[PDB]
Order: C-alpha cells, then structure tokens, then sequence
DNA sequence: AAAAAAAAAAAAAAAAAAAAATTTTTTTTTTTTTTTTTTTTTTT
DNA sequence: AAAAAAAAAAAAAAAAAAAAAAATTTTTTTTTTTTTTTTTTTTT
C-alpha cells in the first residue's frame, strides 16, 4: 500500500518547510543549511527554542510524539536542501535532524526517566559508562549473480523500534534458480552503528544509592562522538525495543533512547568567535602590549589578594609555551608545570580551584584521592571478548589541558614516581602483557602542597622545609614559597579585601586564542638567556642566608624559554622579544631564590 | 482526492441555496422533516446549474457523494423542522423513543466511543437519489464496462423481469439478556453473520455472557427489488444477442419497473465480490450489479370529428383501410366494465384482420404494439408453449399474456399458432383469465388484454367481436393511387401531406388513457333503439349472430362514447357501432 | 494463535501470524523490591523472613 | 530487490525499440503508433514475419518465451509512443501488443495443443463455445478511512499466472488503529475479465471424435471479440495455473491460453483497400455508369453459361436495395429475396455456392439440415444461474449477410412459416417465460427449390407446378424459372462453355498433378469484392420521373390485361411487387454509384420483374 | 612482614529465546438420469 | 385436414471426484546477570 492523503503528514511536511526556510525572518536556519551544505554534513541541529517560538503547537506534537514529526522533519530537510542544492541532495540519501536546546519537562537525568516519556524526545544528562565497538549495519545489499551477469540489491530500513518480520531482514544467498550469488561489499552501502550505556552523573545521584542508567544507540556521524567517562548529555527518543517472535510475552518491554544528537560539557568553547569578540581582542592587542600579561594577570584571579608573581606564573602555564617538536622525531615540551607551596591559609586550593573553574580542560584531584592507576592511565580486561583495553586517567583526560592536584606533599610517593613519566614527556607508557601503548597525556601540573612540619620553619632552608626530593623539585619547571608576612599594613590590605569580595569572558576568550599562537624567538633573546643563565649556573648566583629551592639545570634553562614564549604568546607579538626574556628571567629568580 | 468535508459544507450550500425562487430543495426539506416524503431526489442538471465541476466529482464518484449527501441532509433537518411529527410509523416512534432516551442519558459534556453511538443510517428515514446530468450521454449495456465501476452511469433498456418487494436489513438489531442496551450491526454485503456476544459496557465490565438476540421489530428493513434489464434490440450490434444488466431497486424506487416496460435508469454501477467459488484467475473479480437511484418509464411504457381525427392518425404509413382504423382504435379506447350481480362482463374489443398476403396486416398489428400504453407482440412460433402464459423459475414469471395484461395483445398469423396456444387466447377472450394445471403450476393467472390478431384465410366468427376481411383485388385507380402513397413513403421517408397531419404517438397514448378513464352509462331511453336494431339483425340474419354480437355492439357503443369524451351512449354512438359491425359483414 | 480476519477466497495467514508492534502500546514503570521483617519484631533464634 | 540491470532485458529493449523506430524504412510502425494515438486504442500489432525478417533469433526467443520477452516489447512501446507523445503515455499505465503473421510450427489446433509450447505464443483457430460475463476484476484500490481523515491505495498485480500471495490478495478493510475503511470505488481502478473457449472447429475436427477445446482469459482490450459459434483465430500463450494453497497437490496443472490477440477467422470482413483502388474503382463506375450493371451482371459468376436475367438479380441482392426506418420505427426492408425454381442441372445449387464463396457472412442452409429453431434464434435456460439466455440461429448470424436455402421446398411448413418475419421485418420476436427478445436478423435469403414431379413439366401452370402457398410466394420477392430447354443448339453453347472450363488450369502453377478493374481476358475464360462492398453503402434516392413511372408501371401490372391469354402468373402481384421494383431500382444504382434512381434504372427493373414473374405456359 | 585491595576465573540462576509441527472434512463441479412438456411425425 | 402416438428437448434432482478449507502450545536452550574463590599485586 502507498498513503495518498495525510492530513497529518501533509500539514507536518508544510510547517517544517515553512520553518526551516527562515530567509525572510533572520535567516537563522538559511545559514545552518548553507553550513551543512558547504560542510558537506548531513544532520542538522535545530533549536527547539526558536521551534516553540514559531509554532508551538508544531513543538508540543514534536516532543509529545517523536518517530512521526521526526520523520515528517527529515523529509522536509530533504525537500529543503533539494531546493537549494540538486547534485548534493541527490548524492546523499537521507538528511536526518538533531534537537537541542530547552526540553522543560523532558530534559531529565537516568533516574527521573520514567516510562511516561516513552515515544517522546527525552533529553538526558549524567555520564557514558559503555562504548561499543562501532559496527556497520547492512542498509542497501547488491549481489551479482556469476551465471548470470545481472546485478540486484536488496534494500533494509531502520526498523529499530518498529515491528520487523523477517522478510524485511533476509539477505539473499541464492538466485530465484539456485544459482549462487556473489555480494558486492564496495558497491553496497552501510551505517555504522555503536551502543553506548549512560548513567546519573555520579554527584548528581542522591547519596547510597545504586545509580540508574539507560542504554543509547549511534548510527552515522554520532558514533564516535563520546568515549567512556564523557559528561554527554543526549537528546533522543525513549522507546521500546520489541522481544523478537514470542508466543509468550511477559510484557516486559526493555527500554533504549535511539540518539538524535550528542553533545559534551559546554566548557570546551573553542567556537564562540564573533565580530565584537574580535574587535575587542583587537583592540586589547594593539592599543596596549606592554602591560597586556600585568593587566591580565592582576586581573586573573580578583578574589585573592596579592601573590603576584606566582598569579603571573598561573598564567604562563594557563597560556603555556610554545611545543617545540623536532624533524629527527625529537620533542620538546611547550606546558609549564608549577608547585605552590606555602603556609596554611594562602589560598592554594582556591588558585586551584580557579584553575578548575576557567581553564579547558581542568580535571581536579586531591592528594589520596587518585592512587597511581587513577591519575596516570590503567590497563583493565574487557572480561567479555578477552582482551586487555585502556582505561584512561585524570591525566590523560587532561590531555592539552591542566591537572590540578590539591595536598600534594600528602599524595603518596607512589603517584609521583608515576608522574615522573609525564612532568617532561607529556607520555604514559602504560602496558601490560597483552597491550602496550604510549599514550598523549601532555598537560601541565599545577599542585598544592603544604611544607613538612605543618607550617613553613621561617628559619630553615627550603630543602629541609620541603618533603621531596632533587629530581621532583626538577621535574616541576616552577617551584613558588607563599608566607603568610604578619605585617601591620599586610594585615590591612588582605582584610579589607577579604571582606570587600564577601559584600572574565573576554580573558576566556583570550586564553585559547593565545595557546593557538606560536610565537618564534629572536636573537638578541637567545643571547640574552643563554648569558642570564650561565649567570644562574654559579656559586655567586646565591648567597648565604638564600638557599637555592629547586636544583638549577638545563631543565631551567628550558623553563625559562617556555616562560619567555608564554609572554610572547601573552603580548601577541609573535616575537619573543627582550621584554619577554627579562620578565622570565625576573620570574625565575623570585621563584627559585628565598632567604633563610 | 478532496477535503471530503470542505465538499460537505458545500452540499450544504447548495441544498440551502437552490432555488427556481421557490426554494425546490428547501420545501422538499421541511417535507422530510415533517415526514411527508420518504425520498428525495437530487437533480445534476441544478446542481451543475451553479457547480459543474461538483456534477463531474459526483458522476466519476457516486456512492461516496451518495454518502455525504445523505450525511448533509440528515444534519440539516433539524434546521428547517418546524412542529413535532405525527410518529406515523411505528419506525418513526422507535426513531424518536432512541433519541429520547440518549438526551435523557447524554452526559453532553462527557465523551464516548466511536461504537457508542447509532448508526447513521438507522436514524433517517429519509433515502437520497441522483437524478442523472443531461449531459451525460445514455451509455449501452454492453459498453458499460469496468471502468464505469463506481460511477453514475445512465443507461436505457427494456425491463425483462423484476422480484416482488421483498425486506432487506440495513441495521440489524439486537437486544441482551443481561443488560438491557440495544445493539445494532450495520449491513453492507448482501449476507451477513449475526452476533453472538453482547458489546455493552455493563456487560464487560460485569463480565456476565449478555448473548444478545436478534429482534426483528427494533431493527431497520427497506424495500428491496431487483430487475434483469437488457438491451434494446435497434442498439445492439449485427450479430449479437441482446445484453442484460441486474438492476438493485430498494426504497421509493420499488414498484416502479414491471415485466415488459421500456425504462431508463441513472444508476451508480458498483461490484459484488466472488465469494463460494473456484475460477481460474487469481484475484478479485466481481459480479456487478447496478445500483438504482431514479428509474423512469420511456417511450410506450410512459374538433367536433375528433374521433376521425384520431382514428385517422393510426399508422398513416400504411394506405387506407380507414374503417380498420376506426376500428382499432376502438379497440384500444375499450367499452366500459360493468359489475352486476354475480357475473362480471369483460368490456375488451377483440378484433381480427383475416385478409389476403401483402395487405400491411403485420404493420398495422406492429403499430398498435408500439403505440399501445401495456402491449405485447406474438409473431407465430416465436412465443409458444409457455411464452404466453406463465412458467416457475422459485417464482412465477408471466408470458406475453401476463405482461399484457390490463392491455392489448398483438398475435401475428393467428391461424398459424399451436392448438394449445389457441385454446389459451379463447379462455383469454372469454374470462380475461388463465387457468394453468401443469406439472410444476396450479394457477389461474388474470390476463386482462384486448386481443388484436391477424391471419390469412366458425371459431373465429364465434368468439371475436369484430372480424375483418381484407382483400385486395385489383383496380388501376386504386392500385395507382397506392402506389403513389408507398413510392411517397419510400422517397420521402415520410406519410403524404394529408389536409391534417398525423397526431404524435405520445398525444395518442395521452388521449387514449383519458378516453380510457371516462366510463359512461347506457340510458334506459336508449334500450329501445338498440333492442330494435339487434332484432333487425337477427331478421337479416336468419333470412351468424347470438348474444356476443349485442355485446359487441354495446361495448362498441360505450367506447363511442370513451371517444367521444363526454355524457352517456347515445343516437349517434349505436349508429356508428352498427355501422362498423354492418362493414365487418361486408367484409 | 490464528489470525481471526478472514478473507474469503484467499488462503489464510500463518499459523502464528503474530508480533508485538512496540510503536503502540502503553506502559507503566515498576520496581521489584526485597522487603524483609522488622529487625526487632523477627524472635530470638531465627533468621529474618 | 529492485535489479540494477540485466543484460537479457536490455538487449531485447534495445531490438524491439530498433524495430518500433521505423523513418528510415518506410515508417509502418511510426505509422502504426501514430493512428493508433489518434484512435485511443492502445493495442500494436506486430506481424511475426517482420520481426523475423528483422531478427529472425528474437522470433525465435519470444515465439520460445513469451511474457517476459513481451513486458521488454511493451517497455519499449511505452519508451516509443512516450517520445511520439508523453501526454499520452501517461495516460495508460501499460499499453499492449498484439501480434499477426505467419506462426508456422506455432500454428496448430486444440487438438493438437500438446504440452510442448507452454510459455510459448501459440496460435490456434477455433471456434467459440461459451461467452462468460465480462466482469471487472480490481487493480489499484483506494480507500478512505473517515475517523483519521486518511486515504490509502493498495496494489494489485496481474499474478493470474505466476505464483500469488495472501500478502498480494489483501483487500484492506482496517486502519492499524482497528478504524473502519470505506472503499472508494470510482477512484479504484479496474479491468474487465471474460473467459471463453475456443473449441477445434467441426469443419476441421476429426469425423468420429469428441470435440477438444482450450480456456482463453480475455482480459481488458478484448472483451466483446468472441461471442459463442463465431469462428476465432486467438494467438497467445499457452501458460499453466497456480493451484491454490494447500499442503498436497497432485501433479495436475490446468492450463489456459492467455490470448494476446484474437480475430475474426471468418475472412470475409475484408474491405482492404488502397488509394489507387479507390480511384480505379472510381473511374470504373463514372467513366461508364450506364453500362456498369451490365458490366458487373455479365462479370458475376464465371464458370457458368447465360442466366443474365438470374446474374442481373443476384446482384440487386448482394447489392442490396435501402433498408428503411420511418419517423417512428415503421421498418421497410431493403433486401431482395430470390427463389431459384428450375429443372434439375441448372447450376442453381452452384450460384448458391458462388454466393457462399464470395458475399461476406454468407450462410448455407439445407432443407432438412437446419430446421426452425436452427434457422431462427432460441431462447434456453442457463443451468448455472436458472437464467433464460438467447441462442441466436442462422438467419441471426447471417443479419445483414446471406443465406443460401438448399432445397427449399423440402422445409416443412412448420419452418416455411418460421421464415415469415425474418422475411418480411428482418427480425425475430423470441419469447419465454423468462425473458423476450426481438432478434434483428436484417438477411437476405436465395433460395434453390425444386419443382414437384422432379421435373418441370412446361403444359401444367407454374402455381400447380410449384408446392409452394402463394402465402409465400408473396414474401420472396423474385421468383426466377430455370428451364432445360433441351435443344441442341443452345446445348452446343453451354457444352462448349462447360468444357473450356474443364480444360482451365491454374496458369502455370500446375504441372499435371491434381490438388485490377479488368481480367487477363484469357481465351479459355476481387474486383467484384472490392466494388459492391463499396456500393453498398450509397443511398441512391428516387427521382420523382421514376417514382411516377414505377408506379404506373405496377398498376399495368398489377390489371390483368397486362397478361395476355396462354400466360400463368408465377406470383400474385401484392404490394410486395411494388416494394420489390424500388429495392431492384436502388440495387441498380447502388451499381452505377449513382447518387439518384433514375428512369433506367426503373424500365431495368420493371424489365426485371416482367420477365421474372409471368410464364408463358404453353399448349 | 602482614594486611588488604584488585584481578581473573568459575559457577548458579532467572529471563528470554528457540524450536517443533498433517489430517480430516466440506464444497464445488461435472456428469448422468428421470420426469414431464413440447414438438414433430404418422395415421385415418 | 385434424387426431393420436412417438421422439426429442428442457429442466430439475442426484452421485461421485477431486480440489479447497480449517484447526493449531509446550518444552528445551542458552545468554546474561549476579555472586563467589583463589591468586597476585600493592599498600601499611
Ligand atoms: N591572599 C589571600 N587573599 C584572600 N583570601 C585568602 C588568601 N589566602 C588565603 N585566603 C583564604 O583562605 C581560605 C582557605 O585557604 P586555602 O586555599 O584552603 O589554603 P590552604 O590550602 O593552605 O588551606 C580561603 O577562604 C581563602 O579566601
Ligand atoms: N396499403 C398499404 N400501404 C403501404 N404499404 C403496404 C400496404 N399494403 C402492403 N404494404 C407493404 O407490404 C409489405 C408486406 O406486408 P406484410 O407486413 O408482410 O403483411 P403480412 O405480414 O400480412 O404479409 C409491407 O412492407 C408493407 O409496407
Ligand atoms: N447454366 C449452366 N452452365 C454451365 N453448366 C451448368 C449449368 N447448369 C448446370 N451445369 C452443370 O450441371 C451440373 C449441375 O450441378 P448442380 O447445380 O449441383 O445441380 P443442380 O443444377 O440440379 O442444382 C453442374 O456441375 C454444372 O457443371
Ligand atoms: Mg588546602
Ligand atoms: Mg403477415
Ligand atoms: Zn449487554
């Protein structure tokens, strides 16, 4: 049978063409097509917001009932993109639609999905927890019989949540004469196909409680878009898979959400460019750059008073340095790697914190919190094909990014022994008998570590205030003391503006734009850091009463390049300029000599 | 493919709109909701009049505008009905009682089910027809084919057999043991299997049987009859035989078409599906009938001298003859049926034309078949045996006797028939009746006719009222003059102008049947004339005759009078009858 | 077990012509849980129902 | 499980497109396509041999293979007759092709339909036996479901030979929501269906043996073609059935014909024609009008010496005079009616032959061969419905045609008074309980009898020498004495005749083994089809001059001075004389096309009548 | 050096899925047979 | 020429052949979820 007449359908189709023109109001939906068109994708994101504020009444049948107004909407996508483009609409099949936006009722968690939204767009929070291996689905079969030199091809459909007989899904092996046939893989067409398994995001489960999760199925351009351990949010269909041919039914019928679009934590906003956007940056590049990393970073972090020089450091490994990677398949680490340490009550874990509130991918830790295996990547069995599998860190997570350790000196020695692989390589060469990897887990360190004893021994030396060793302190490229000065005028100061903060974009902006530029070093620079640290590299360096704090080496002079090119990248000059070398080097001096 | 709706609000528009100003559809819906008329008749001529695309929709699809049109009509009654109905019908009481009870019960604002409700055809007591567009072209049996399934076809033929009027369900209905609701089935195949299991909520939900029986009082029948009609022969093509259509007749348009009749029928043809039997061909095939909407009769099933007149304006092909004329058409007039004590007397002319070959006795005996109101037409062999009288098919189906009953039989070369077929045309002659003893039939069949026979040279003198011998002899004059007249015919296609020309068929037929219903008297001042004058010729007789020539004379004199279309028998009337008697004589 | 829409003069549907359409249905949750007696009200030697 | 392609399909629509695309030849197929657009018919006819010539091992393959080879013709035809013009290709969803030639192993008889050429497009005359009612059968059917407001289309397929499926048989009556569907009838789409069945013909047919005949489903395009007794050609495939379901079967497989095409085996509806012989027909009749009838009279029957008078009048028949229909219905017949009486070897029998050979839907019949209701239609029940049909007879099958009476005088006078109506009026009025007809049986009758004694004997008067009523002798219309007269001179004319024509060979293409307007004028001795078929269909009137002289010249017939003593009449003069002068008078100038009956052609009949009706009877 | 956390491997149980499966009876159709009517044919 | 007798025709009823029509859940398997035990690796 062909359906000729459908009100229902017919009106569906019309209001979506009407919707998905949008020329002549703002243009919103002309331009995502045109994107995706030019994009060469496929699946289009529409915002159920702007569909509210349209036609309402087209939003409520949407979400009320999903398979049919979907349908009806990736028809009319299809129809839309034909108007406006010919050999591209023909050369892609099908043009499916995603959702987005608010889904009042319906943007649920794992827990609060009931069966009441069966049928329905659900949009659903909380982690991944499984991930298939990504397998083709057969959708359009051609065979070639050898006899007889005719080509057929048998035809599939997404008969997922449907009713499916098995007509639909037999797959030819003889001719109508017994006369065998031969498949055609190339000439076939697939979809790849994966299932992944969302949980109630860990925190947001009320407490001693087993977690509630619901299976989620990916087809073409969702497959590999969220790996375990993602904080996904996905907008889809919760339906009823049907128990394959019965003769008895318990009615018990099991549950997925067929995905219509994935996404990640919002946080990761490399795309959010605009004409203001670029015009201010602009501005704050050219009509000042010699006070562009002072503005930046006395501005960094407003709630804590002072700590100036080690707030500027928080923005050298924030913007980094530059990777420097060599064509005989050296490399040299571009990411500043910082240990704060102080006294008690000097904001450590609240600079951590902020590191952790505004930086990419920021993944926090405290010191007996992850154990080894947790920070550093682990290799578990899969338990179900055999084989061993990756299991990914902290670290590794924060691949590009920052980790954030808080009570460092309390995290076992075990866990910086492990460390030792990534504060210079960015590297884990995990392995185990079956698997041996070497995995990108290049990101800095910032850490929190309160001094032995307590409290820092004002009248000690720096190695006996601190509980670790040469090659640790070594492996740290920046090393800063924090001492709560008693002084009257102190005193004020941290007072009054304790309690005047108990009565950011842009810098957001700035960050990622600035660790995309690469600056390149001058000259005079060179010369310059090559003496400043010949200079360092002496008994006349130090003095008595200043112990040194970390063991001065090639490490340093290093540090001290990515520091100068962390500047450079700061004041967008492209060109590691003596500016750059002295602030670095003032940095490195303040950082690594303390009196005693 | 349309907005089904949009389309009923526009038969809306017109039943309210039409007008001609009198409103035709408008009285004709405050006559139904008053109940004074039981069918209506829609006319595609006025409803092409404003909308002839909406005629197109309708004719390329009927039964579904036979639907809605039905549907619109029944939501519009309630707004022209301006004063409660008398209840008529005991249907009509029950009608009124259901919708009683329902507002009583309604809960209007509640909702429920679709099957909670009546079904929309057991409430109207109205039917609904088209009467077809003009424009459309009457089609022929035989090129009405399967592409014509479903449409509103019009088609003409003769009506060959027809079942009397028997009740057909529409909504059967039903009653529970349990819980006292009605229930009530639809029909739309011709058979149907009826229900066992009650559907009423109460009965669900108490979980009780409620096995419900079959009440032939609360449910709906219609009058349902159905005719085999078939082609003209004139529209068939050289070889073939005469094809034939089942017509389904049901509502007011029963006891309409008899065996015999010309009719034309605007009918929606429609299929029947196969079902009980084994073909060859795979798929679904379909006997089809034709559904009735209007049937009508056509053609011959519809001046002080005027006598002359008319009499000279029978078959003006045909040269002379002018006293058979007159004859003739005293025999369709007819006399006059009495009804005295005991006895009944038929008041029938029977005429015979005994004459000589190439006398234009088969043309005349045709011309009155084809003019005649109910005639039939016996040529020798063609109609024997059981052609005539009446046979059991089962069901009992009248020969040519029958069918022209109440009217006049033409028998082509009398002489020539079966001695039986003779015997039966006597008793016709004498009773108007009959009387069938055969192996399968027990019957006295009414066979009222005027038998008009003709045959080439005592029982005859005995039993027929007037007997006429016409022989040609020749002559130069007259042969001549004869001449003339066929070599006018065969040149012109067309009688000679005469000082009149001849009176149309349809205006003889009108003037017969209103000459037909004038019954006259025979005045007692006139007993003396006419005993005078039937002595007189017994006198010249006796120097045949008995009681059946002063019959004759008598019924001749009171159809005079028919003719002469006022007051009773008179002078002039037994003149004229004696006179043609006197011309019969000296034939 | 039987398809009971009988179409004449046409051979029947199979003998279990059935599958559960999972489009249209209705559903409603539910939860199997595990209770067990009252700590206090279970007697002295016997282990809790 | 759509085929991306196949190179069998594709080669055989690439040929049948070739041989459809016809400029470059003469343009008979472009042709063809073209009047049958400008017809609506929507059948091709593809001649056998032409496909041969043009690729004898497509013949092969689809005289092997039919179906399937014949939906890659009718592709192709939809392809042509689209680029000839779209508009109307849409319009039919399929369009057909029908096939003539010469089929020659695939020309036998139902007899021999043997089990060999199944699949295979056989053909096979025959003729028919039944004529089931064309009944419509439903394609592509639409319904309407009124609570969701929803229409559907299910599809059928013409599976009445492959394997069927209940998937493929269900007619929809539910929406998924248990909703009652109303079917839409008029927007459905159906095709009629008629079965028939051809039977070996008793001609043909072995002397001793059963009959055997072979099912034909006539589907769409061919519903009215075959009537019961009518002789068919049916050429088409041979196939076998599905038995329907069910675990067991024998290994039975009733078998039918699908027929592809069917035609009239009868041959003689043949007025083909071209425009050279249209205009040599035309200069035939206007160069010399006046002695046209003369011309055809001395042309008609060859092989046979004199009777002039006798050629001259079995042309006013096959000529016919006009049939008439007044003003209100009063029907005038337009046939002559010859009675040939004569002595025995008179060659009466063989015009009656020649007539058989020659008239289109010429009929004999005998006197005690036929009889009655024979002669004249039946009416009889059904047995499967209890329903009255009509058979119709010879004088029926023969309406507008012939009917040669052998031995007239031999039919009883129970049958000689059957033939009234049908004489005079061309119809028969059936009638029984059941159902009535007037069968219109508008024939032309010639009739053989024989005189009594065997022999005429010339002193006795014809009405005592013929044992025929005057009653009937009136309805014939000519009554035409043969006589032997038996003299030696005239004897040496027709010996002399009668030899030569015993001495006349096929020209050359005899060895000595036995079995254009004008003539070759061979010594020793079509056209004639070609004209009077033509001149038939001219309704020449009378002028009032021949009005006027026929008339009177009756009346002097009709006074019996006209008659001198010594003289007998052999019909009496009824106005059925007169009738016969104008029908002769029209047959004369339906000869000379001439648009008018004129005095000549009026003196040519009265020239006729008075030398047909009064004998010279002598002492 | 002892404790313990994790890993892999092994087993039990509940839910879903897999698999197995001709015979008897009824109805159409065809074909003859028989009755009774009609028709035709032979006799006085 | 019409009556009597016989033959054939028409129509209803019956007997067999062969193709259609109808009825028609229960037991076993086995994957998946869960728990349990012995061991090695790691931490106190
Ligand atoms: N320089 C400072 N200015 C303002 N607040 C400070 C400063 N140093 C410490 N604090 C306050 O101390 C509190 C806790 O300090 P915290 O970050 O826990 O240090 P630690 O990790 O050494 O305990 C915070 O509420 C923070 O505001
Ligand atoms: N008086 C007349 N006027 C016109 N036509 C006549 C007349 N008499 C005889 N005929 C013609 O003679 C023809 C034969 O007559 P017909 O109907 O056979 O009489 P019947 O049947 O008694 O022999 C008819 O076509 C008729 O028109
Ligand atoms: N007029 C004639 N001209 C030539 N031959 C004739 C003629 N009449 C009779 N014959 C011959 O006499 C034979 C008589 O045959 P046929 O006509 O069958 O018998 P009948 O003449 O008794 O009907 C024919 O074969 C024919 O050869
Ligand atoms: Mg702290
Ligand atoms: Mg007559
Ligand atoms: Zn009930």
């Amino acid at each position: 049978t062909v359906v000729l007449d459908d009100v229902e359908l017919r009106e569906a189709q019309r209001d979506y063409l009407d919707f998905l023109d949008d020329e002549e109001d703002q243009g919103i939906y002309q331009s995502k097509v045109r994107e995706l068109i030019s994009d060469n994708q496929y699946r289009l994101i529409v915002n159920v917001n702007d569909l509210r504020r349209k036609n309402e009444k087209r939003a409520n049948r949407l979400l009320n009932n999903a398979f049919e107004e979907l349908v009806a909407f990736q028809r009319a996508l299809k129809d839309f993109v034909a108007s406006i483009d010919a050999t591209y609409a023909k050369q892609y099949e099908e043009f499916y639609v995603g959702l987005e936006g608010s889904f009042g009722s319906k943007h649920v968690s794992p827990r609060t999905l009931t069966s009441c939204f069966l049928s329905c767009v659900v949009c659903v929070e909380g982690i991944v927890t499984k991930c298939s291996l990504v397998r083709p689905k057969v959708v359009r079969s051609v065979h070639y019989c050898p006899a007889t030199k005719k080509t057929i091809e048998r035809r599939y459909s997404d008969l997922t949540t449907l009713v499916a007989f098995p007509s639909s899904s037999v797959y030819p092996t003889k001719d109508e004469e017994n006369n065998p046939l031969e498949t055609e893989y190339g000439l076939s067409v697939y979809k790849d196909h994966q299932t992944i398994t969302i949980q109630e995001m860990p925190e947001k489960a009320p407490a001693g409680q087993l977690p509630r999760s619901v299976d989620v199925i990916l087809d073409d351009d969702l497959v590999d878009k969220a790996k375990p351990g993602d904080r996904v949010q996905v907008v889809g269909t919760y339906r009823c898979l049907p128990g394959k041919k019965g003769g008895y039914t318990s009615g018990t019928f099991r549950t997925v959400l067929i995905a219509c679009n994935v996404k990640q934590m919002s946080k990761d906003a490399q795309p959010s460019f605009s004409a203001e956007d670029i015009a201010k940056i602009k501005k704050f590049s050219k009509t000042r750059s010699k006070d562009i990393f002072d503005q930046l970073a006395k501005s960094l972090a407003p709630s804590i008073h002072g700590h100036d020089y080690v707030k500027k450091a928080i923005l050298c490994l924030l913007l980094g340095g530059v990777e420097r990677d060599l064509e005989n398949g050296s490399h040299i680490r571009g990411d500043i790697n910082i240990l704060l340490i102080g006294d008690p009550s000097v904001a450590k874990s609240q600079l951590l914190r902020y590191v952790l509130c505004t930086a990419p991918r920021a993944i926090p830790t405290t010191g007996r919190g992850s154990s080894g295996v947790g920070l550093t990547a682990a290799v578990t069995t899969d338990q179900e094909t055999g084989e061993r599998r990756l299991e990914a860190g902290a670290m590794v997570l924060a691949d590009r990014g920052v980790v954030c350790i808080d009570e460092f000196d309390k995290m076992s020695d075990m866990d910086r022994t492990a460390i030792h692989e990534v504060m210079e390589q960015g590297r884990v060469t995990i392995a185990k008998a079956g698997i041996h990897a070497r995995l990108n887990a290049r990101c800095s360190v910032l850490a929190a570590a309160n001094p032995v004893y307590g409290r820092y021994d004002q009248y000690k030396t720096p190695m006996e205030n601190i509980g670790l060793q040469d090659s640790l302190l070594s492996r740290f490229d920046l090393l800063f003391i924090m001492l709560d000065q008693m002084d009257p005028e102190q005193d004020r100061e941290i007072s009054d503006h304790v309690l005047r903060m108990h009565r950011a974009a842009f810098m957001k902006k700035y960050i990622h734009v600035a660790k995309i530029i690469k600056p390149v070093l001058t000259q005079e620079s060179a010369t310059y850091i090559a003496e400043e640290y010949s200079r360092l590299r002496s008994q006349d360096s130090m003095s008595s009463d200043t112990a040194r704090t970390s063991p001065v080496t090639a490490r340093t002079l290093e540090t001290l390049i990515r520091l100068a090119t962390a500047h450079a990248k700061a004041r967008m000059s492209k060109t590691v300029d003596l500016q750059d070398a002295e602030e670095a080097v003032e940095l490195v001096q303040y950082a690594y000599f303390k009196k005693v | 493919l349309k907005d089904y709706a949009l389309e009923k609000e526009k038969v809306k528009k017109f039943l309210q709109e039409f007008y001609q100003k009198q409103f035709k559809y408008g009285n004709q819906l405050v006559r139904l909701a008053h109940r004074e008329q039981v069918a209506l008749y829609v006319d595609l001529d006025d409803v092409a009049e404003d909308d002839p695309e909406l005629v197109d929709s309708i004719c390329e699809n009927a039964r579904r505008y036979a639907k809605l049109f039905a549907d619109a009509v029944q939501e519009l009654l309630p707004q022209y009905k301006e004063r409660e109905v008398v209840n008529k019908d005991v249907l009509d009481v029950y009608i009124e009682h259901r919708l009683m009870m329902e507002q009583r019960s309604r809960d209007p604002g509640m909702v429920r089910s679709p099957q909670n409700q009546y079904p929309a055809e057991l409430m109207r007591r109205f039917e609904l027809y088209f009467q077809g567009p003009s424009s459309n072209k009457p089609r022929v049996i035989r090129e009405v084919r399967a592409d014509s399934v479903g449409k509103l076809v019009t088609v003409r033929g003769i009506v060959t057999r027809v079942s009397e009027v028997k009740p057909k369900m529409v909504v059967a209905t039903y009653t529970c043991d349990q819980c006292g609701a009605e229930t009530y089935q639809p029909i739309q195949s011709p058979t149907f299997m009826p229900l066992i299991m009650c559907p009423s909520q109460e009965c669900q939900t108490n979980r009780s049987g409620g096995r419900l029986y079959l009440q032939t009082r609360g449910s709906r029948f219609i009058k349902f009859q159905e005719m085999k009609m078939q082609e003209h022969s004139d529209q068939v093509p050289v070889g073939n035989i005469p094809r034939s259509i089942t017509v389904l007749v049901e509502g007011e348009n029963t006891r309409i078409a008899q065996p015999g009749d010309h009719v034309s029928v605007t009918g929606i043809f429609l299929p029947i599906l196969r079902t009980g039997f084994r073909q060859v061909v795979q798929g679904l095939l379909s006997e089809t009938y034709l559904e009735a909407h209007r049937i009508v009769k056509m053609n011959k099933s519809e001046e002080e001298d005027f006598y002359e007149k008319l009499a000279a304006s029978i078959a003006p092909e045909i040269y002379g003859h002018e006293d058979v004329k007159k004859a003739l058409l005293l025999l369709l007039v007819g006399g006059v049926d009495q009804s005295p004590r005991g006895m009944k007397i038929r008041g029938n002319i029977n005429i015979c034309l005994m004459g000589d070959p190439g006398v234009a006795k088969s043309q005349l005996l045709s011309y009155i078949d084809r003019l005649a109101p109910r005639s039939q037409y016996t040529t020798g062999r063609g109609s024997s045996g059981v052609g005539l009288t009446a046979a059991v098919l089962l069901t009992l189906e009248g020969g040519a006797l029958v069918l022209a009953d109440q009217g006049v039989c033409c028998i082509d070369e009398f002489d020539k028939m079966a001695e039986a077929d003779r015997t039966a045309i006597h008793e016709v002659m004498e009773q108007q009746t009959i009387s069938i003893a055969k192996a399968g039939i027990l019957t006295t069949l009414n066979a009222r006719c005027s038998i008009l026979a003709a045959a080439n040279p005592a029982a005859l003198l005995s039993r027929f009222d007037l007997l006429w011998l016409i022989q040609d002899r020749p002559d130069r004059d007259n042969d001549l003059r004869l001449a003339q007249h066929i070599t006018y015919v065969h040149q012109h296609s067309r009688q000679p102008p005469s000082q009149f020309e001849p009176l149309d068929m349809k205006l003889m037929r009108r003037y017969i049947a209103m000459c037909r219903e004038k019954q006259p008297m025979v005045p007692e001042s006139l007993a003396d004339y006419i005993t005078a004058a039937y002595v007189e010729m017994r006198r010249e007789a006796w120097a045949y005759t008995s009681a059946r020539t002063l019959l004759a004379i008598l019924r001749l004199s009171t159809a005079l009078a028919r003719l002469r279309m006022v007051d009773v028998v008179e002078k002039e009337d037994v003149n004229e009858a004696i006179r043609l008697m006197e011309m019969s004589k000296d034939s | 077990r039987k398809c009971n829409t009988d179409q004449a003069g046409r051979p029947k549907c199979p003998l279990d012509p059935y599958f559960i359409m999972p489009d249209k249905c209705k559903c409603v949750d539910f939860q199997t849980l595990k209770l067990q007696e009252l700590p206090d009200a279970v007697p002295h030697g016997e282990m809790p129902r």
